[PDB]
């Protein structure tokens, strides 16, 4: 949990031993300066199958999402922090985590998105191509 | 309603031998469908678990 948590409320991912469920490839060595692969969105921060915890299995691609949205923002410069980190429990019968995981990626979405349409405007862009 | 005619009169009754089945389908249906601000999944408020 206290990895899933560096994960969500930022694009960390200590992990020391390979053993968390997303994983991030050093894809920077073939696609840098020229982003050939647009890795980021690709193959850059991708999954692992057999290491998905079977709880959060209903949860597992909306985690890898919520992290990955952090990290182009977190590349560019633009300081991204989450508003509270709030620390997460294993439980039975209480998916308390369920609702937290959703607080947090609506944040994340929303930041990259409001970012977009006001810096590196895309509506603006879009119009002169 | 009954497993093959092999019905549990002790838990369904026979009664929610049929009212079990419809509300399961529905909650799942309408929920595959999308979460809806009145239930969106598990976001019910401490309905008690009872049963």
């Amino acid at each position: 949990f206290e990895v899933l948590e560096k994960w969500i409320y930022r694009g960390i991912i200590h992990d020391p031993y390979s053993e968390f469920m997303v994983e991030e490839h050093e894809l920077r060595k073939e696609r840098i300066q020229e982003d050939y692969n647009d890795k980021y969105w690709d193959q850059r921060y991708t999954i692992v199958q057999q290491q998905i915890p079977s709880f959060l299995q209903k949860m597992a691609d909306k985690i890898l999402s919520t992290g990955k949205y952090l990290n182009v923002v977190r590349e560019c410069g633009h300081d991204v922090t989450c508003p509270v980190a709030k620390e997460i429990i294993y439980t039975l019968k209480e998916r308390a985590y369920v609702e937290q995981i959703e607080k947090a990626f609506n944040y994340a979405s929303k930041v990259l998105l409001d970012f977009l349409m006001e810096e590196k405007e895309l509506v603006a862009h879009l119009r002169s191509i | 309603i009954s497993k093959e005619v092999e019905d549990c009169v002790p838990v369904f009754l026979k009664h929610i031998a049929h009212d079990i089945y419809v509300c399961g389908k529905t909650i799942n249906l309408l929920k595959l469908c999308c979460p809806r601000h009145y239930l969106c999944w598990s976001d019910v408020p401490v309905p008690r678990i009872s049963v």
